[PDB]
């Protein structure tokens, strides 16, 4: 060389992926609570009912369309990967 | 944003070249396990809570605000009805008292 060097980062890629997985598990099992203190477990349909209530739609709308809503969510997550791969 | 936890208020204090904010935050503690269901079925119609969650302590069902345990008897005032009770998953059965009946005016 001529005096130029690239130093490595402190957190390797694996450890960053571990932090990300921690955030996912927390948000899936305990909702927002894990960010405010002790993580409290709550069933996932009830968590989404909470959030539906949060945007001004009564929760009976979620319990009556759980099947349809789950299918739409699965389809959207499925098309995300295809879009990322086909997009140049 | 204003400290870790549910934010209550903040007080500023001067410093030689900046500010020092004393954020006052509310943090829960001493949690406890409970069994729950998304709706109660009474008289063939499904009931949902206006505010709170249906929490059971093993033998009795109650409604309680989400962030602090304060169980109350399930009544027509703190729940609302929507359609028959066969479409919802996880529905349970229980008596939903109506306060006008005991008075019998
Ligand atoms: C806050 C609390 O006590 N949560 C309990 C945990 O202690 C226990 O290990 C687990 C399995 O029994 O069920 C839940
Ligand atoms: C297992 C348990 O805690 N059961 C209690 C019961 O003893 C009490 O009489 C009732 C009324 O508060 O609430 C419930
Ligand atoms: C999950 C549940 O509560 N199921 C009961 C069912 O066992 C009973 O036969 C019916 C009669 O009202 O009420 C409902």
């Amino acid at each position: 060389f001529n005096g130029l060097t690239v130093l490595p980062p402190l957190l390797t890629d694996e450890m960053i992926a571990q932090y990300t997985s921690a955030l996912l598990a927390g948000t899936i099992t305990s909702g927002w609570t894990f960010g405010a203190g002790p993580a409290l477990q709550i069933p996932f349909p009830m968590q989404m009912a909470y959030r539906f209530n949060g945007i001004g739609v009564t929760q009976n709308v979620l319990y009556e369309n759980q099947k349809l809503i789950a299918n739409q969510f699965n389809s959207a997550i499925g098309k995300i990967q295809d879009s990322l791969s086909s997009t140049p | 944003f204003c400290g870790k936890g549910y934010h209550l208020m903040s007080f500023p204090q001067s410093a030689p070249h900046g500010v020092v904010f004393l954020h006052v935050t509310y943090v829960p503690a001493q949690e406890k396990n409970f069994t729950t269901a998304p709706a109660i079925c009474h008289d063939g119609k499904a009931h949902f809570p206006r505010e709170g969650v249906f929490v059971s302590n093993g033998t009795h069902w109650f409604v309680t605000q989400r962030n602090f345990y304060e169980p109350q008897i399930i009544t027509t005032d703190n729940t609302f009805v929507s359609g028959n009770c066969d479409v919802v998953i996880g529905i349970v059965n229980n008596t939903v008292y109506d306060p006008l009946q005991p008075e019998l005016d």
